[PDB]
């Protein structure tokens, strides 16, 4: 139905040696929980090089949910905003306002392409948002599309997670 | 079905006496050639397979698909399109460039709709008086073509420690995957394994696991990595299902790579099951994994020495600028990766 | 007038015969152009151009087909004492008699060709079909009669090609059997394996019962287990081994060659195998307890050599172990076991596979 | 004319009078060349075929029940007590009536057998069909006369073979019906076994009703817990279990031998075969509960010294138990239990299977 946007949420379950859990909820399919998996352990390991200080993403547990509790969800296109989700909530800093993002992210951190860019584009103007982060690999996807649903979109194409970040969070 | 009704026709005693319901008379079939074709080997008829003989057409890899479109297609499809060499220019170059991004299967119709489709683009900007002459470009092929269906071959020009190179076999010719590990944590250690990795490859990747830590043991007893720490594993395709024995050795890479921190060479692609004990099994698909080495751009390609004859049974251009290891046990792999 | 005629030499049954007369007389008081003239003229065909009461001549004499067997192949003890127990018996009833009989062993083995052989020792009549993975019943009994362009079942299609009530039946896979779900065509060979049913069988075709008993029943398999339980029942299990290297050669050189040779159209005086190159083909280029790979080279390397003396390369081929790599190229296997100096923690076993 | 001297010799009931008599006005009023000719000849061609009204002459002397039954069958009371008891009533009554019975037991026991031999001392008409693995319904009842190849159900043409209205049904395998993913054939198997509509058996091909009352439907089953409920619940269960080592020898001696002797062709003063190979056959050769591993042990006994006899090896052969490996070969099943002696933490327990 023309595509929809998403939120990936995230909050503390509790307040030696033993390390965090992550429990994720919402009609995952077993590939988007994967991903869960695989953007919580880059999660972890960009903190540690980020700030060795913070602890958040290794002792504390995580509960993450997709708000749309009762709709089926699949898909690896949601790996770079699970990873955004979980160093937001460790940081205790928001992402920048009317962003949104999509791409694979796989454990090393490189971003790859993701299928269906143009009703994930129209979605993103619908909710009205200035900037939209895609792959680099998708960039002959976005400019692809009809002149009409590109304007008054900032896009970024990435590789790496490290160039959303610095997006996300500008500081 | 009537595969009876074809018994007579290739049954020697049927074919001198052939019994037309429409014709009484008989007529002679004994001085008469027949020829069959056949797509999947599943479905075939097995009563009627023995009559046959089997014989199995391969496909083609890149290189006769420039050649068979130089020579055969593109003439044709000209021919039927009504163009002429003058107006519409097809080079070598672009053609290649064509058959790389938007056509590997293993047939060659598919070859025949895009170079109809760039002609009749091509038809149409003559006719309407765009260009006096169309001529045919890399730039100008997404114009012409559309949209690029395979873009990216390595997914990393130079890989990091803990990330090994492998080959894998698809429908539409070979892939390249990597096997990425890292520390999952900052007693006993583990490994979680994700990617939709089947029964046969989750298996495979524990195998992997107890050789490469006994394989640590014996040459650097200091070493405490894989026996204490937590390490994940990950294929980077998560959407596209992945099994099969044959990363057994570069999953034993990989952790020997993040343990050791020592990046493997910058262009090497292995591939084998491997054993508990270590030692290197072989693996089928050879010349599908093969040609995905060549498109990667590696220049040493790893095999079990048991895979040396589907590795000669190659054309020379296949395996040109390969300089191929053929191994029996990881020992030899090892040095390979690691020279220092 | 013809149709009658072609039924005087066979021993029709009562029940035969009604049908055909009353068909006759439908015959009679139709149209030349009627569409349904020539289904009952099709019809009427098949039943007098099948064999009623008409038995082939049978060989009941022990020592010629014990020759006759022992030419044909090699080894298969199990199965040549069985058919000379068979013939014996046959003697003291004094008429001929049927049985069902199961063949299950290796693949490539020889389960198919003995019973080639088992035909021309008891001079019976050959036919052949199979029943891997069966999806429709109508192949065993056909379609009915007044279905459109239809046909009588393979079986039926069988006593007219071979023109006898008594030719050997061979049956292949077994133990592949299709579990078909909008028909089942199992329950046909649970008919056909019980001897009180054999007896009266029918078609839908034709609706006359037919004698299947004394009809000797070949069934080849690989496994026994996936065979059903009413299937395993009514099947007397003859069991067909694998050989070792040097049965292999023996059969190889006396039968695979000579035979491989002649299909090429060749003779002996220009392409020659050696012994030793045979050996290294079964040790080499073979794995399977079968013979069915080794005798796919073997027919490999022959025309091969065909095309070398016709193309002018040479006049007589001979394929030394030196040069074999040239016909076929480097060995497919070169290991005969993984392990050669088993380590501390590493046993060799056994296994047993289809 | 022909349809109506079919019906003279049967007494028609009242209804069945009304459809065969506008159809036959209807075959004159039609065309010799249609189509539908086909349809109304087929059609009351079974009408026809119906016996109506025709009964087997019952064989009421109890004498000589009990004389067929033992001497074709060993032990088995509890079949032979509800056998008699059936006639005894019969007798009584002073008309025929039916039964739906069931047999259930380990496979090879006998059920399939005393069926027909309860047959022959009732003097009725014997006819099987099995139900195992089926799943059509259209086989029990029929299908249109609109539909193209359409037959009636197997009940319609078992009376039409019979040609009587009292036979002996045997429905095997009942336990093993198929599960009907489009519809479960065993619905309609209640109709077939419901007393109440015994009387009026409605089929789709023949539109009028059958009395299939006076009919003994007997079903044969390994395990009774599969059998459907509705199904379980309209028929008898009668339990016809396996035999001991004991009455193994019984059977073996009186029925196993002399019959496989009769196949083999084999006189008594040929081939002998002592209680004591009996004995070692059952014990070492055979575990099983019935006698059907034993009949094929027997008959491989009696087939290799026709062998020898024809071969002129032996003018006449004595089975013994020192030479019975020279038939059978060696042992089979050499051990009576895993333990003799029970070690600590090993104790004996027992288990009963189908
Ligand atoms: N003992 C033997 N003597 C002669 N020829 C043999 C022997 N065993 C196998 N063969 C040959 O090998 C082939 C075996 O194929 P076949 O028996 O039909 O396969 P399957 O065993 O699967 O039915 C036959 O063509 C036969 O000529
Ligand atoms: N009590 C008995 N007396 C004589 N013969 C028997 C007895 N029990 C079994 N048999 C013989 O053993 C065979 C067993 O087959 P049977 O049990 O009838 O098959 P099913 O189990 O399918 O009914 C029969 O052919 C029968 O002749």
């Amino acid at each position: 139905m023309g595509g929809s946007t998403l939120f990936v949420e995230t909050s503390l379950r509790r307040p030696g040696d033993k390390d965090g859990s992550l429990e994720v909820t919402g009609q995952l399919g077993e590939v988007m929980k994967e991903s869960a998996r695989i953007a919580y352990t880059f999660a972890r390991a960009f903190l540690m090089q980020h700030a060795p200080a913070n602890d958040y993403l290794v002792t504390s547990h995580i509960h993450l949910h997709v708000p749309e509790g009762a709709t089926p969800k699949d898909g690896p296109s949601a790996g770079c905003t699970i990873v955004t989700a979980l160093l937001s909530l460790a940081m205790g800093r928001p992402v920048r306002q009317n962003l949104a993002m999509t791409g694979e992210v796989s454990l090393t951190g490189k971003i790859l392409p993701v299928g269906g860019i143009k009703e994930k584009t129209i979605a993103a103007k619908r909710a009205g948002v200035t900037c939209i982060v895609l792959p680099a690999e998708n960039k002959k996807d976005f400019y692809d599309l009809a002149a009409f649903i590109t304007e008054g979109l900032e896009v970024h194409f990435v590789e790496h997670y490290r160039e959303i970040f610095d997006i996300a969070f500008p500081d | 079905d009537p595969s009876s009704a074809l018994l007579e026709l290739l049954d020697p005693e049927q074919n001198a006496n052939f019994l037309d319901h429409y014709l009484d008379v008989p007529v002679d079939l004994s001085k008469v050639l027949f020829i069959c074709t056949a797509n999947v080997t599943d479905t075939i008829p097995e009563p009627l397979r023995d009559r046959m003989e089997m014989i199995n057409v391969s496909g083609y890899v890149a290189q006769e698909k420039l050649a068979i479109a130089e020579r055969y297609l593109v003439p044709q499809a000209r021919a039927l399109c009504g163009l002429d060499e003058s107006k519409a220019k097809l080079s070598s170059d672009v053609l290649t460039l064509l058959i790389k991004q938007y056509c590997r299967e293993s047939g060659v119709r598919n070859l025949q709709k895009q170079v109809e489709k760039v002609l009749r683009k091509s038809a149409y900007k003559i006719v309407s008086g765009e260009a006096e002459s169309v001529e045919v470009t890399p730039e100008n092929l997404q114009d012409f073509v559309g949209k690029p269906v395979f873009t990216v071959e390595r997914m990393y020009d130079v890989t990091p420690p803990g990330v090994v190179m492998g080959l894998a076999w698809t429908a539409m010719g070979g892939s390249t995957l990597f096997v990425e590990t890292s520390l999952r944590r900052p007693k006993d250690g583990s490994l979680e394994v994700t990617g939709q990795l089947g029964e046969v490859m989750k298996e495979s990747a524990r195998i992997a696991y107890t050789f490469a830590r006994a394989f640590l043991m014996q040459h650097a007893p200091a070493n405490d990595y894989l026996v204490t720490s937590h390490i994940h594993l990950h294929v980077p395709e998560g959407a596209t299902p992945k099994d099969g024995p044959s990363a057994g050795c570069t999953i034993v890479t990989a952790l020997l790579s993040l343990a050791m921190g020592r990046p493997v060479r910058q262009n090497l692609a292995m591939t084998g099951e491997v054993s508990l004990t270590g030692k290197i099994l072989p693996v089928g698909g050879i010349k599908e994994k093969t040609i995905a080495a060549k498109r990667a751009g590696v220049t040493c390609i790893v095999l079990p020495a048991e895979n040396k004859k589907d590795f000669y049974d190659l054309a020379a251009f296949i395996t040109e600028g390969l300089e191929v290891h053929f191994v029996e046990h990881y020992r030899e792999i090892f040095d390979i990766a690691f020279p220092d | 007038e013809k149709f009658r005629e072609r039924l005087k030499e066979l021993v029709v049954p009562k029940h035969v015969m009604d049908v055909v007369d009353e068909e006759l007389s439908k015959l009679g008081l139709l149209d030349n152009h009627s569409s349904e003239f020539n289904v009952t003229r099709n019809y009427l065909d098949w039943l007098t151009s099948i064999p009623w009461g008409k038995y082939s001549n049978e060989n009941l004499d022990l020592a010629r087909a014990q020759a006759v067997l022992e030419e044909d192949h090699y080894g298969m003890e199990d199965v040549k004492k069985r058919i000379l127990e068979f013939i014996a018996v046959s003697q003291l009833r004094g008429s001929t008699q049927g049985k069902i009989l199961c063949f299950y062993g290796p693949p490539g083995v020889g389960k198919t060709s003995i019973a080639r052989s088992i035909a021309r020792a008891l001079n019976r009549e050959y036919f052949r079909f199979s029943v891997g993975g069966m999806t429709d019943v109508a192949e065993i009994k056909g379609h009915r009669r007044t279905y459109v362009g239809a046909m009588p079942g393979k079986i039926i299609q069988c006593l007219k090609k071979t023109k006898t009530e008594n030719p050997l039946i061979l049956i292949d896979e077994v133990d592949k059997i299709g579990r078909g779900y909008q028909g089942d065509p199992s329950s046909a060979l649970l008919e056909l394996l019980d001897p009180e049913q054999n007896a009266n069988f029918l078609d839908h075709y034709l609706d006359v019962p037919v004698d299947l008993s004394k009809v000797l029943f070949i069934c080849t398999a690989n496994v026994t287990d996936t065979i059903p339980e009413p299937l395993r029942d009514r099947m007397e299990m003859i069991n067909v081994s694998g050989y070792v290297a040097q049965e292999k050669l023996a059969i190889a050189e006396r039968y695979l060659v000579p035979q491989a040779r002649a299909l090429c159209g060749l003779d002996e005086s220009k392409a020659k195998l050696s012994s030793d190159v045979l050996t290294l083909l079964i040790k080499q280029y073979c794995r399977e307890s079968g013979v069915r790979n080794l005798q796919k080279q073997v027919e490999k390397v022959l025309r091969k050599s065909a095309y070398k003396i016709v193309s002018g390369e040479a006049e007589s081929v001979e394929v030394t172990p030196e040069n074999l790599q040239d016909f076929v190229g480097k060995p497919v296997f070169t290991v005969e076991r993984m392990y050669d100096v088993t380590p501390p923690g590493v046993v060799m076993g056994l296994a047993w596979t289809a």
